[PDB]
């Protein structure tokens, strides 16, 4: 029941600058880099 | 009691929602005018009398940080659910407390205990289903909703601490090679 | 939420601050929501302070 | 589109604006000092953003006089200079005011 | 059991280990890096403990190319390069590959 509740549980790539600044900059999400 | 124990998670729930009001509402000053005024402006009808009273008790008072004043309502609401389950402590205690050892010894589940970023009630309702005494379910669940990155392990074992440490009564952990006979355990509960 | 916020900062018999530091001739003082650059405070003893900070 | 002060330390202050609307780099903003012996207006430039909508800028003016609450506005632009044939024979300030004949410009 | 890699930056890497699975220092452990062009197999060398199950270690190649999230496995032993008699008249590199012969010295 255990794992077949994780296989239930277990049931395009986007990012936003959060600072920039003296020509560097931030980004957050994105875990594809 | 529980729906004083629902409005308290209710208002930890939104306070949690929200960084701006706890940013502001840990200032350390001496008066405290402007901030029950303020809480009279944002839903002072939205909750009862006593838990209210409680709520403007609570931050009338000068508080370090602003993590204590979260976890305040929270424990609030823990003792205020355990009080009310006394009004067969013992059962309890022991129903929590081989719960949480057994889940725990689990280490599939465990590692999809991790809670971040996920939907706010959807791991709620996986881990009841994956999961029996009605506080203690309750108080489980109210658990789970109001972790943020925390080991799930050490807060029901600190749940059970505290469940046990209302009681004048203090756990101690026992090791042997097998259980004892009943009349050698209540001889050595005696010394 | 934004009103409420608005009318919060815009509400502010006298007003009175508390120290929370010391050492070395420098002081930490916080609850004064009337604040003015390199104004002369005057502390309980007699003594005075200038605030280079906010 | 209001702004708000909220942490001022030498010449160099920050500021908060709604979540709306935040000015781009090196854009000018209007502040006021409401003391009476010491009344004046401000121009500050933008310098970095900090997030939370959070800026700093750079006070064109002594920042003495200054106090939290005081409302900022912007103008969309950088900083401009007036330029013209007529423009030399005469002195001038780092905002481009003139100094010999105060009031003279305006329409170059 | 194995791991996950939380932090990367120069050379130093960082992985976390499930509860009773952390290794002692000193011991090799290898990761896993794919790519069109670049694909090798890192070895790394624990160096110390940062508590909370995470440990800090360096590796002995080029740290380009990898991503975070990959699985890193553990051999529980410490790093080794074959002796004996047939070492002679050869070129072998840090980790004791041969360099001259690709095949050569992996019985010993």
């Amino acid at each position: 029941x255990x794992x077949x509740x994780x296989x239930x549980x277990x049931x395009e790539e986007i990012g936003t600058v959060i600072d920039a600044g003296d020509g560097i900059a931030h980004v957050e999400g994105l875990p594809s880099v | 009691l529980t729906n004083l124990a629902d409005e308290l998670a209710s208002v930890a729930k939104l306070l949690l929602s929200e960084t701006a009001l706890n940013k502001h509402l840990a200032e350390p000053t001496d008066d405290s005018a402007p901030k029950v005024r303020l809480l009279e402006r944002l839903l002072s009808d939205k909750v009862s009398a006593t838990t209210l009273d409680l709520l403007r008790t609570a931050v009338s008072n000068r508080w370090s940080t602003e993590s204590n004043l979260i976890d305040a309502v929270e424990h609030t609401a823990r003792l205020a659910l355990l009080k009310r389950a006394e009004i067969e402590v013992d059962e309890v205690e022991e129903q929590l407390f081989r719960f949480g050892r057994v889940l725990d010894a689990e280490p599939r589940l465990s590692a999809l205990l991790s809670d971040y970023t996920t939907p706010a009630e959807g791991r709620v309702a996986l881990l009841d289903k994956a999961l029996v005494n009605q506080t203690a379910a309750a108080l489980l669940s109210q658990t789970v909703g109001l972790l943020r990155g925390e080991r799930a392990d050490e807060a029901v074992i600190d749940l059970a601490e505290l469940a046990v440490s209302r009681r004048g009564e203090v756990v101690a952990h026992v090791s042997a090679a097998a259980e004892l006979s009943d009349a050698q355990r209540t001889r050595l509960t005696e010394v | 939420i934004e009103g409420a916020i608005e009318d919060y900062v815009s509400s502010f018999r006298e007003e009175i601050g508390t120290v929370i530091d010391a050492g070395d001739g420098i002081a930490h003082v916080e609850g004064l929501p009337s604040v003015m650059t390199q104004e002369l405070l005057e502390f309980p003893g007699g003594v005075l302070g200038v605030a280079l900070n906010l | 589109t209001a702004g708000r002060v909220v942490r001022i330390t030498g010449p160099v202050v920050d500021v908060e604006f709604p979540r709306g609307s935040v000015p781009e780099l090196f854009n000018a903003l209007h502040a006021e000092i409401t003391f009476g012996a010491l009344a004046k207006t401000l121009t500050l430039e933008v310098a970095q953003h900090l997030g939370d909508s959070l800026v700093r800028c750079i006070s064109m003016q002594p920042t003495d006089g200054l106090v939290r609450g005081v409302e900022v506005t912007d103008t969309g632009a950088s900083i401009s200079v007036p330029v013209g044939d007529g423009v030399k024979g005469h002195v001038f300030n780092a905002l481009g005011d003139c100094l010999d004949d105060p009031g003279y410009g305006k329409d170059f």
